């Protein structure tokens, strides 16, 4: 046959990789920091409890200004708030009941979600007429949304049950780039900052680089022994978190091309729903399947707080922009801001 | 109070499901019952200009029809060729075949009318009508209402305390016969109640059943000459049968007073009885117990066949047995082990006739029980005839009275047809006895045990038979309801019009099935049921509480308090419980609840982030 | 699944032809990132409540 003169040949390309990884690996992140000064105890408080889901809240997303968020749910409702407030800016009704993501454009104008109906609906939010309406529907995956974020008012990322995630122009309704891979479902999306590239992570175990523009993936990070569920970049761009069903988080870095860190305890043992991090990149929050939220020191790996506060699993969970403040969302159908 | 009501217009989309599953909404299931086809009409006449043309044109075939002369005929489809055929014809608006405009134009030029010299046109309007325009009808406020009146229909549960009593009016061998009013509308009802202390006592409860089933067999088409039935029902007591009234005796008890009759005067009752005869024959009856008491009249003096409690199913398994009263029984019904048919009844009508004029059975020569000389004067005398008689009526009976089935009037050929041919009823138009329209020679004068394993016999025993009832709300309140709620709706979308009306909210989702119900903690709610969840709301504000389908572990349905309602167990222990305002709001909700639960159910176990982990 | 191995091949000549960085150039990279913007982030260096939406303040413009 032969399948097997090149599966054998997949084996000894795979080693060659994890030959330049353990030759650039001469000291641990963990080592290095040693010497800094603790975080110090980070027992922050919730601050505004949003009421208005009916049921469980599926995924959250700040507007770039840190005060307005969107958010998604089991009530198929989709709400936008205010939280220095806790007014409610829009509530809106969505055509599918099965919604899991939402997002903000940065510009303020649109957000965006989707869920099993494996669209990717954008709204209008200052149409021409003063109102609320769909303004596109892109139909093309061929499983789930189950994350999507914006490049701007025209382009979006999507991930998919399918197993890919692509680049949109709104105004043309279609693909504008597509991205294989990965071999099981993708579960989450990080867009960097300088949106020249965005990583994914998914079921299949692994996180994936990919360049925006040319449509290649780049590199391809593994470790965790379980699904993917979420991850997110650090500030500079040069290294990237994830969360996983293997009950850890673990910080990538991208020019060294391995792991560098993992934050875990023998304590905690239900699997990781979000994470993101301060405006530093000093601090990783995660929420848990647990009801809780734990900060973390990114660079020592201790944890330096827990956020307790919902009666159900932390669905999802986003820090602001401008460092702050943190929202979480629940199963229990509250978000809560937390400083 | 006793008055009808109909749903708020909203029980649509609870009703559309329920006909939907069952193949209720079709043109052909709709058009057929008496109340779509108004509702159809009125939607066709006032609201489609393109559909007009072709109800009017079928509404005048249809007056055809039950014309009764050549003459007439002949005139009125000249207007009905000139109108809907040439007129649309000449202005570019005749939807039918090449084809279709020649049957007619060819018997028409040849001055041959037949009442079915339009039917090629019928069929073609139907092709017509059932399409674009049927889904124009659907899509529209008289079909709600069609579902409005339908709700009405299938949640009928009748009690004594849903009919006025008047009279008595007959006593039977179970039970008594009351004369009534329905508080409904105020159809002048007949009411046999029968004690089932008394049945099970008599053993007749092989006949009491009989009676029901024959009465449902023999109920549908408004039949002149058969007492039949609109309702059943029970209560712990005592089974109820709604029947059209009749206040006027038995020609049993109006030989006990007037003496025999006539030849020209059992003609007429003969005609009436034959047509009660051919409807049952058409339907696969036997009635068997064909004799003058057995026949009611009127007050202005027609008749109709009276007890069918030994009538008979012969369209599978045809009778071998003797049954019936034994004067007037055929040779096959006393012959013991011989298979016979509807030629019992055509024996047993030259029986009840030829006593009708002579004042006896024609093989009964005054013998009281010896019922034996009877059956033997049947089996060997060919009965001897008066000298008195026509030779007309002579030959009739000797057609009729044959014993051998080879033979006899009603058998070898066409049915009741060959009767109605016979040179005794010659003079007769038998549309006219139809129609009622000869008149009558009389004119009434003015007048301990109770076992569970015994009601269980009595099971699927309540009936409503749709197109009695149908018939009876379209000649009654049918009119002034569909316009009092016509005003009770848009008096309610002017209200909700000044305070901001909801700009419904069950549009543009994904919404399955919306209605009230109640539950408990009762509360009356609007619920929505969505694919992943049960939503609701007291009159006024939006959904504020709810449930998912992922926490319902099942839905049955139980008994609280002598009520249908559903019991929905979920997730923690937890037990919720509703309570619809009627059956087919039920069964459809307990129906879509459980595929959509299931369904749910299926889909979250395969997405990773929804479904629930260790 | 023959044309298909062949994709997993011709991929990983990618990922392996890239130009690394030692771990602890990588870690050293990121600690003077924290360090250099500690300053900035509210979650270790608390604000004035007067600026603080979520405390104490009071005007929004």
């Amino acid at each position: 046959s032969e399948l097997d003169q090149l599966r054998q040949e997949a084996e000894q390309l795979k080693n060659q990789i994890r030959d330049a990884r353990k030759a650039c690996a001469d000291a641990t992140l963990s080592q290095i920091t040693n010497n800094i000064d603790p975080v110090g105890r980070i027992q922050m408080r919730t601050r505004r409890t949003l009421r208005g889901h009916l049921a469980k809240i599926y995924a959250m997303h700040w507007g770039t200004d840190s005060r307005l968020l969107v958010s998604a749910s089991q009530d198929g409702k989709l709400i936008i708030w205010d939280s220095y407030t806790t007014n409610k800016v829009h509530a809106i009704p969505l055509r599918s009941s099965w919604v899991m993501t939402c997002a903000y454009a940065p510009s303020g104008n649109y957000v965006a979600c989707g869920g099993l109906d494996n669209i990717c609906s954008i709204y209008n939010l200052k149409t021409r007429e003063g109102n609320v309406r769909v303004s596109r529907e892109l139909a093309g995956h061929t499983g789930y949304l189950s994350c999507c974020r914006f490049l701007d008012d025209n382009q979006i990322v999507t991930s998919s049950g399918d197993t890919t995630c692509a680049l949109w122009d709104i105004e043309t309704g279609q693909q504008t780039t597509t991205f294989t891979g990965h071999t099981g479902d993708v579960m989450s999306l990080s867009l960097a900052p300088d949106t020249r590239l965005f990583v994914s992570g998914a079921c299949d175990a692994s996180a994936k680089l990919w360049d925006v523009r040319e449509g290649m993936c780049r590199q391809t990070f593994t470790g965790h022994e379980s699904d993917i569920n979420a991850i997110c970049f650090f500030p500079n761009g040069n290294a990237f978190a994830t969360g996983s069903d293997d009950a850890t988080c673990r910080l990538f870095d991208l020019r060294a091309d391995q792991e560098l860190m993992t934050y875990s305890h023998d304590n905690i043992i239900c699997g990781i729903t979000s994470v993101s991090f301060s405006k530093s990149g000093r601090l990783l929050l995660a929420g848990y399947d647990d009801f809780n939220c734990n900060v973390w020191d990114a660079l020592k790996a201790d944890r330096a707080g827990v956020l307790a506060g919902h009666d159900n699993r932390v669905s999802c969970l986003g820090v602001t922009d401008d460092g702050m403040a943190v929202a979480t969302g629940s199963w229990d159908s509250f978000l809560k801001i937390w400083n | 109070s006793k008055k009808i009501l109909l749903p708020e217009p909203s029980i649509r989309s609870v009703m559309q499901k329920y006909l939907e599953d069952r193949g209720e909404v079709t043109f052909e299931k709709i058009f057929s019952q008496k109340l779509g086809y108004l509702l159809f009409r009125d939607f066709c006449l006032k609201h489609l200009e393109e559909a007009k043309p072709l109800v009017e044109f079928y509404e005048e075939i249809k007056k055809y029809e039950k014309l009764e002369t050549e003459e007439e005929r002949l005139v009125c489809s000249r207007e009905i060729f000139d109108t809907y055929i040439m007129k649309e014809l000449l202005a570019c608006s005749h939807p039918f075949s090449k084809s279709a405009i020649e049957h007619v134009q060819g018997h028409l030029v040849k001055k041959q009318v037949p009442p079915d010299l339009f039917q090629p046109y019928i069929e073609e309007i139907c092709q017509n009508l059932r399409g674009d325009v049927f889904q124009k009808f659907i899509e529209s406020d008289k079909f709600t209402r069609f579902c409005q009146w339908k709700n009405v229909e299938l949640n009928i549960h009748l009690t004594m305390n849903d009919f006025s009593v008047h009279r008595i009016i007959g006593r039977g061998g179970f039970g008594e016969v009351y004369g009534c009013r329905k508080a409904d509308t105020g159809k002048m009802y007949a009411m046999k109640c029968l004690d089932k202390k008394r049945i099970k006592m008599k053993q007749g409860e092989t006949l009491a059943l009989n009676e029901r089933i024959m009465l449902s067999l023999v109920s549908t088409g408004d039949c002149p000459f058969i007492v039949c039935m609109s309702y059943a029902f029970h209560t712990p007591d005592k089974l109820s049968f709604i029947l059209d009234l009749m206040n006027g005796g038995d020609l049993h008890y109006h030989l006990s007073q007037h003496g025999v009759f006539s030849e020209a005067d059992m003609r007429f009752y003969a005609a009436e009885i034959i047509l009660g005869l051919e409807h049952m024959h058409n339907r696969f009856v036997v009635y068997r117990d064909l004799k003058p008491a057995n026949i009611l009249l009127d007050e202005h003096g027609h008749v109709r066949i009276s007890d069918l409690g030994l009538a008979c199913d012969f369209s599978k398994k045809k009778p071998h047995a003797s049954v019936g009263t034994h004067g007037y029984m055929a040779p096959e019904v006393l012959q013991k082990g011989v298979a016979y048919d509807s030629s019992a009844d055509w024996f047993s009508l030259g029986c009840m006739l030829f006593k009708l004029l002579r004042g006896h059975s024609p093989f009964r020569q005054h013998k009281t029980k010896d019922k034996h000389e009877i059956d033997r004067m049947t089996l060997t005398m060919a009965v001897e005839l008066p000298d008195s008689f026509s030779p007309e009526l002579r030959s009739l009976l000797e057609g009729l009275l044959q014993r051998d089935v080879n033979r006899r009037l009603g058998c070898l050929g066409r049915g009741a047809q060959e009767v109605k041919e016979s040179p005794f009823f010659r003079s007769l138009d038998w549309q006219m006895v139809f129609l009622q329209k000869y008149p009558p020679p009389l004119i009434p004068p003015r007048g301990i045990k109770l076992l569970d394993s015994d009601q269980e016999l009595y099971r699927n025993f309540p009936l409503t038979i749709s197109e009695r009832w149908q018939q009876e709300v379209a000649e009654t309140v049918f009119d002034t309801i569909n316009a009092e709620t016509d005003r009770l709706e848009a008096r309610k979308k002017t209200k909700n019009k000044q305070l901001g009306h909801e700009e419904d909210y069950a549009l543009g989702k994904d919404c399955i099935m919306h209605g009230y119900m109640s539950k408990m903690g009762w509360q009356r709610r609007y619920f929505y049921l969505f694919p992943n969840r049960l939503e609701w709301r007291g009159e006024g504000e939006a959904p504020q509480s709810l449930l998912t389908m992922e926490e319902i572990q099942s839905v049955e349905e139980t008994q609280i308090k002598e009520r249908k309602c559903l019991l929905l167990k979920i997730r923690g222990g937890k037990q919720f419980v509703l309570q619809c305002d009627s059956d087919p709001e039920l069964v459809q909700w307990k129906k879509e609840l459980r595929d959509a639960y299931r369904e749910a159910q299926q889909l979250v176990q395969r997405v990773p982030k929804m479904k629930n982990k260790p | 699944s023959i044309a298909q191995a062949r994709k997993l091949v011709e991929q990983l000549k990618m990922e392996a032809n890239i130009d690394r960085i030692k771990v602890s150039k990588a870690a050293a990279d990121l600690m003077a990132y924290c360090e250099a913007h500690a300053k900035e982030d509210p979650l270790l260096t608390p604000v004035p409540a007067s600026e603080n939406p979520f405390r104490e303040k009071k005007f929004f413009c």
